[PDB]
């Protein structure tokens, strides 16, 4: 019954939850050609796993 | 409301207390004798007369 919609919310036997940030970007990341790709998993929200 | 334990006391303490006070201290029904059924009879239908 705790109301906190920043992380999860229930729709009735189906919980949704905002996953995020498998990777984290540093300051010296500059999209160089030998930089490791992060697969858009450093943004605020890339998916919503239900 | 019909089962008190469903209301979580960590979320709704005042409301849990309100449900609990309703379930404890609500006034109980009772019954009282009147008239006389020996010679007047009675028009009671769903109660003993």
């Amino acid at each position: 019954g705790a109301a906190l919609s920043q992380f999860f919310q229930s729709h009735g036997e189906v919980l949704e939850v905002a996953a995020g940030r498998k990777y984290l970007q540093m300051n010296n990341y500059s999209n160089d050609d030998d930089d490791p790709p992060l697969f858009a998993k450093d943004l605020s929200d890339y998916a919503k796993a239900f | 409301f019909m089962n008190i334990q469903l209301i979580s006391p960590i979320d709704a303490p005042i409301l849990r207390q309100w449900a609990e006070i309703i379930h404890r201290y609500w006034p109980n029904p009772s019954q009282i004798r009147y008239g006389t059924p020996n010679v007047f009879g009675s028009a009671n239908l769903f109660t003993p007369p």
